[PDB]
DNA sequence: TCAGGATGTATATATCTGACACGTGCCTGGAGACTAGGGAGTAATCCCCTTGGCGGTTAAAACGCGGGGGACAGCGCGTACGTGCGTTTAAGCGGTGCTAGAGCTGTCTACGACCAATTGAGCGGCCTCGGCACCGGGATTCTCCA
DNA sequence: TGGAGAATCCCGGTGCCGAGGCCGCTCAATTGGTCGTAGACAGCTCTAGCACCGCTTAAACGCACGTACGCGCTGTCCCCCGCGTTTTAACCGCCAAGGGGATTACTCCCTAGTCTCCAGGCACGTGTCAGATATATACATCCTGA
């Protein structure tokens, strides 16, 4: 069966980061662990935000909380910026 | 004179005294207590205090309001993995 | 000549005593003052609950008194009786809070 | 009891049939069953016990008083203050001491300045009563309750507004004949607790006193009146409702005839104007004075919230701080050694006025008070009185009881040399009379006009034998402003119907 | 028309209709916004590119071109900021930090 | 028919039905079996009897007749399942076990 | 405002267990407390259980594991115990 | 069957010069065979636990990182 | 002769440089088995399901080995011993 | 203090190989388009609740000081732990053999969602007295120095 | 091997205030239908897990040997405890005054559901080169003796 992950996406955020370094098979598994598990994090973090405020709709603002509320310190910072910025050229284009 | 200006000197976390460092340490079970603990202990609340009130006024301004509530302290602690029981 | 107690003795009076209630140890003025200078720091002109702030003295107390458990068990383990912020600091340490 | 409540009633129900309006509006008790029957069926000599004189309208409020013994009925003396009527309510207390010959338990109550007050005069007028000042620590009132208290040795007790409420339960166990209760201005709110453990005490009569009468509503006044009696009343609204508030809503003006008519009997209030006592006015200046050039900039920083990275939550305070004094914002005095010069007049809007007014009042010999709300501002008059080296004496609230009564002593000893004289407003000017000063100033304005009129009386009494001038500080162009015709406006709302309620 | 994948118009390069799905079947609430998977996908793609230049550093100081999970662990734990996050995480075939207490080292 | 709760059929104490209400709008799954809200009650049930009995107990062992948040206190961590399973909670006001340490003791 | 709870069924518990002793009410918050907070975590892990196996539907079954899960020992053997014997009564009855 | 014994000496030895102890008691075997046998006990009965419910008949990668992920002690690498 | 103290050392840096797994890996699946036996028989692993296992425990033992180690300092000691190992254990809260 | 021997470690270079980077082909899941309706946003109103000051009491913090006992440093000694070496033992890798059981597809039915009507269990409001927390005296027990 | 002083417990009386019982009503829980799909169950495939054997060799093991370190003991001195006395600020009542959080009504636009279609992403080959591996030289560093 047809089984889904990151790998390529991961594959083309590095080859945008170093232009000329591979990465291993066991690497890249552990990167798709990464990601995945982050994403659950905040996935569950705004889920308990729009209950928190009787709402049922996750938005941006929920995402941005949860952002806030777990990524540490100077982190947090670059993490909303490059969320609003996203959100910014979407929503002009 | 010159009275006005006598008393300025509070600097909030000094608020926590010695007295109540020393019950605080009794009733978790200390029988002596050197004298520099004092301080160590106010910088240690102090960073525990920072990171619970971040968190629930990080709650409280998501809900659009300007009233940092018990329910959102609640959160903020079992947020930081320390449930706590009595306040709903 | 005046009746003076053996040192150890009060503390021990003061450590049951202190072990048997269960009233608040730290005065409610100077933590409530504390707590609304740390949040000024995040967002200007908050508006605190009276429950609120009691909630965070509690959470707070119940923290100090299992640091000061541990930090006697420490202590303890270096064959002292007086705690010493080296004691404290291995204990956060373990505990993985540094 | 019962038998009380029919003689009351033989003296109420002779006022007009709104008594009975009032019984039959309950939405009711056997009251009802004494009400059925009865609607179907002196001493003008200023008696001598006294040791001085008693003035005409002095000995017609005593005959009012004694009236309302006789009817064993209630009252309040509202007549205005500083008309002798601690003088009135001495003698009244030798008439029940004398006429009947009953000295039993009595109760007085009194502002902290002011305990030293009554049993002064109550000394110089009828030494033989027993009367004290229950002051002092958990010990001291400790063997005061066990000694004399308890062994019954005494008369009459004068003690502060919370004293009452620590020393309930000792008190509680005598059961007395008045409640004496001086500038009766707690009792406004229900919910205080001085209202609460004076709803306990079984007084034979409850003989309310006022310095000036209520303050905003029909809300206070039925506040005031529930505590003189209650077994009649018993009604929280319906007296509201019953009213109408002034007919709040047709602006008749005509049914406060109905309550003006029955308090009327039922409360008795005179003025300083018509029985002069003294003849001689007060005058009043609002000196408006400029807010302070160098403030000009903290007041900015105020307003556009611009010094910066501090609290605001209370807006009214912080500008009322700002309109009062720019020092008190921690930090607008620069210097490390913090000098003591004429920087601190120089920067303080209304201190260049008040230096003149010093220089002007220290050669034309009046003898000045100073009312402030500002212990911190009274903290930095204190220093700027140390730079001009005047004598003084600095009552705050919090001072002591001992030195409370040294420093009023002082000051108003003979000749004494102590020009100024720093005072809080709502610690201070409660009572105290103070005819030795002529000249009463107030640094700010006050959220209680009434209790502002309270505070420039202090020296505007029987005794005064100079012209009371009066000089109220308002700051221009500041929010002060709004306070003040905030404060006419709440003077007026009352003032109409108290005029209204001695013409009919 | 011809499609324009909301990635490529949000100028990211995870996927956005990917994530969409995700938070739409994970059961997280009953409605799903607009710009919550285009956020959520750019902070992803952020801290994938943060490690990943951290990792490619290490490897390029061992004078490898491959990335390795001892790469990955030696960024992650030399960043103080991501070992904050990554507090309880073990990374397989990672290995530990060069580390020896000074009371240890012969004077 | 008649009205009989689902409680009382499961011989229970705890609202079945509530508990299936707020299983309902948890959004823990798409759909609620019908015998998973009289699983979970009979559980929350059980749990709630065990606490208030070694509190009742503690309470009566101080001559006392309500149980207040020291007692909860007590019974919870006297109970060593019970201090297991609420091993990262605060109770309110419950005060510490009494424990002095074995060398602190004058000897 | 209607505002919803545990109290009256704590108390049925409690007259059940110990007939005479009363509560407070700090002690019956604690006690409301403490009830959501083990509902909490019993739900949650039952969702993770079910989405883990790719099913749509929370049933006694995942109840039961969430419960094996969660409670130590003892409490899980009874816990269990109690759960299945409501679970009968309920479709015999 | 004294498989714990199958855990030496030196592969404790060497657990420990990883984790940077200089010098080492002699007490330290048993009490570090019994602190493993706690752990793996733990983690194995969260396993199974996962298995059973799955009503399967063998433990996968996956249980185990379920189980590790419970008790607080998250894994990458082995698979999601 | 090397004096002691100074293999020691030089097993330290080699062992923290390296990332392979330290404990043989039929002796620990011997042990995995046999303690999966008490709770259901007759179960099967998959290899990687054991790998993750003896990934997992190593880890867990490297970082209480480095806390044991802190305890040993912390009494003015440089040999761990099983007190500092309990005291490790009940600071961490695992008792 | 240093010298020289000895041992382990890094640096350099030549050779395999199997793990990764890349190309093909296909199919399924994301984008485009369109509709309905309900959740979210906005306005207006109200009334409780938070804040800031003071007043006055009084309990707790602050402060000073003697002294004693515990932290700390040094010293000796004796044994337990590290280093090395030869012998054994079992791990690791390979290979062959077999089958349980994991994973998938197909059918169909029974169970859960949803809706509408009904009713009664629980919630807010209201009253009342008994459990509990002092408060004082007296009695007992503990600690400490003889 | 002791009484004397302080702490603590015993017992009864008192005031109070919150726990517990009653009551109206409303909104959520139950009862009864219809309908659609999740999953229970059967049947098939073929992967990957279990079992055993043979052979190599690297690690584990048992023992010898020596010294470094743990631990006990002693002395010293400094710093914390105990207690008495003075000062300070906590605490509760009180007074205003606004503001902010909840409620209510209405509206509209943003998201789910449905359908169509095609290209992005995944499974599957394929070559090749980065790393693993094996040797050889260079150098750092430890250790005993001078
Ligand atoms: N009839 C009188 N004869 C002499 N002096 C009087 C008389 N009435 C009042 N005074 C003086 O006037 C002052 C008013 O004091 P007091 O009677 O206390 O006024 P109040 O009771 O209104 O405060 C007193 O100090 C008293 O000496
Ligand atoms: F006239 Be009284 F002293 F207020
Ligand atoms: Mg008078």
């Amino acid at each position: 069966s047809r089984k889904e992950s990151y790998a390529i996406y991961v594959y083309k955020v590095l080859k945008q980061v170093h232009p000329d370094t591979g990465i291993s098979s066991k690497a890249m598994s552990i990167m798709n662990s990464f990601v995945n598990d982050v994403f659950e994090r905040i996935a569950g973090e705004a889920s308990r935000l729009a209950h928190y405020n009787k709402r049922s709709t996750i938005t941006s603002r929920e995402i941005q909380t949860a952002v806030r509320l777990l990524l540490p310190g100077e982190l947090a910072k670059h993490a909303v910026s490059e969320g609003t910025k996203a959100v910014t050229k979407y929503t002009s284009a | 004179g010159a009275k006005r200006h006598r008393k300025v000197l509070r600097d909030n976390i000094q608020g926590i005294t010695k007295p109540a460092i020393r019950r605080l340490a009794r009733r978790g079970g200390v029988k002596r207590i050197s004298g520099l603990i004092y301080e160590e202990t106010r910088g240690v609340l102090k960073v525990f205090l920072e990171n619970v009130i971040r968190d629930a006024v990080t709650y409280t301004e998501h809900a659009k309001r300007k009233t940092v509530t018990a329910m959102d302290v609640v959160y903020a602690l079992k947020r930081q993995g320390r449930t706590l029981y009595g306040f709903g | 000549k005046p009746h003076r107690y053996r040192p150890g003795t009060v503390a021990l009076r003061e450590i049951r005593r202190y072990q048997k209630s269960t009233e608040l140890l730290i005065r409610k003025l100077p933590f409530q003052r504390l707590v609304r200078e740390i949040a000024q720091d995040f967002k200007t002109d908050l508006r605190f609950q009276s429950s609120a702030v009691m909630a965070l003295q509690e959470a707070s107390e119940a923290y100090l008194v299992a640091l000061f458990e541990d930090t006697n068990l420490c202590a303890i383990h270096a064959k002292r009786v007086t705690i010493m912020p080296k004691d404290i600091q291995l204990a956060r340490r373990i505990r993985g809070e540094r | 009891d019962l038998e009380g409540t029919t003689k009351r009633f033989e003296h109420l129900l002779s006022l007009s049939g709104l008594f009975k309006h009032f019984i039959e509006s309950k939405a009711d008790p056997k009251f009802r069953q004494v009400l059925d029957v009865l609607e179907e069926n002196q001493f003008r000599e200023s008696p001598a016990y006294v040791n001085g004189q008693l003035r005409p309208y002095q000995i017609q409020g005593v005959n009012w008083l004694v009236s309302l013994h006789k009817n064993k009925i209630a009252g309040i003396l509202a007549d205005e203050m500083g008309l002798g009527k601690t003088l009135q309510t001495i003698s009244f207390l030798g008439y029940l001491r004398y006429i009947e010959k009953i000295p039993g338990p009595f109760l007085v109550i009194a502002p902290k300045s002011t305990l030293n007050n009554w049993l002064r005069e109550i000394n110089r007028w009828t030494p033989d009563v027993n009367a004290f000042i229950l002051q002092g620590d958990k010990e001291e009132r400790a063997e005061l309750i066990q000694k004399k208290l308890l062994g019954c040795d005494f008369d009459v007790v004068i003690a502060s507004y919370e004293i009452i409420i620590r020393e309930k339960s000792p008190l509680k166990k005598i059961n007395w004949e008045y409640i004496i209760i001086d500038e009766a201005h707690r009792i406004k709110n229900e919910e205080s607790m001085l209202s609460q453990v004076l709803r306990e005490f079984t007084s034979r009569n409850r003989l309310l006193i006022t310095g000036t009468p209520l303050q905003n509503n029909l809300h206070e006044l039925w506040a005031l009146l529930n505590f003189l009696l209650p077994d009649i009343f018993s009604d929280a609204q319906d007296f509201d409702d019953w009213f109408s508030s002034e007919s709040t809503e047709e602006d008749q003006d005509k049914i406060v005839k109905q309550l003006h008519t029955v308090l009327q009997p039922f409360l008795l209030r005179r003025i300083k104007s018509d029985v002069e006592t003294s003849l001689l006015p007060k005058k009043e200046l609002n000196l408006y004075v400029g807010m302070s050039s160098m403030q000009k900039k903290w007041y900015k920083k105020i307003l556009e919230k611009d010094e910066s990275k501090t609290r605001l939550l209370n807006i009214m305070m912080q500008l009322r701080k700002c309109c009062n004094h720019p020092y008190l914002f921690d930090g607008a005095e620069p210097g490390p050694p913090y000098t003591t010069d004429e920087h601190l007049v120089y920067n303080a809007a209304k201190l260049q006025v008040l230096d003149k007014l010093l220089k002007k009042l220290k050669e034309e010999g009046s003898r000045v008070l100073i009312f402030s709300q500002m212990s911190r501002l009274l903290d930095i008059l204190e220093d700027y009185c140390y730079f001009r080296n005047y004598e003084y004496c600095r009552i705050d609230g919090s001072t002591a009881h001992e030195d409370r009564i040294q420093a009023i002593d002082d000051y108003n000893a003979p000749d004494s040399k102590k020009f100024v004289f720093l005072l809080t407003t709502r610690a201070g000017g409660l009572g105290i009379n103070l005819t030795s000063a002529d000249v009463v100033v107030l640094y700010d304005s006050d959220w209680n006009p009434q209790a502002d009129l309270q505070a420039m009386d202090r020296a505007h009494r029987i005794g005064q034998k100079k012209q009371v001038k009066v000089f109220r500080l308002v700051t221009d162009n500041s929010v002060e402003e709004k306070i003040l015709e905030r404060a006419t406006q709440k003077l007026r709302l009352d003032q109409l119907v108290i005029q209204q309620n001695r013409t009919s | 028309a011809k499609a324009k994948t909301r990635s490529s118009r949000a100028g990211l390069q995870f996927p956005v209709g990917r994530v969409h799905r995700l938070l739409r079947k994970g059961n997280y609430a009953e409605r799903v916004g607009a710009g919550a998977p285009v956020y959520l996908a750019a902070v992803l793609e952020y801290l994938t590119a943060e490690i990943l230049e951290l990792a490619g550093n290490a490897a390029r100081d061992n004078k490898k071109t491959r990335i390795i999970p001892r790469h990955l662990q030696l960024a992650v734990r030399n960043d103080e900021e991501l070992n904050k996050l990554l507090g309880r995480v073990t990374i397989a075939q990672g290995g530990v930090l060069p580390n020896i207490q000074s009371v240890l080292l012969p004077k």
